[PDB]
């Protein structure tokens, strides 16, 4: 696998890509 | 949570995979 920085609407659409469409839940900054 | 670890910090994609549904 890969590791970068990811931010906003890039970390939602890549949380979205490596789940698919089963879905997801981001955790905020605390 | 991923919206500091993520942007702030650095994350794989094996970290984002625990936060799938």
């Amino acid at each position: 696998f890969v590791n970068q920085h990811l931010c906003g609407s890039h970390l939602v659409e890549a949380l979205y890509l490596v789940c698919g469409e089963r879905g997801f839940f981001y955790t905020p900054k605390t | 949570g991923i919206v500091e670890q993520c942007c702030t910090s650095i994350c794989s994609l094996y970290q984002l995979e625990n936060y799938c549904n």
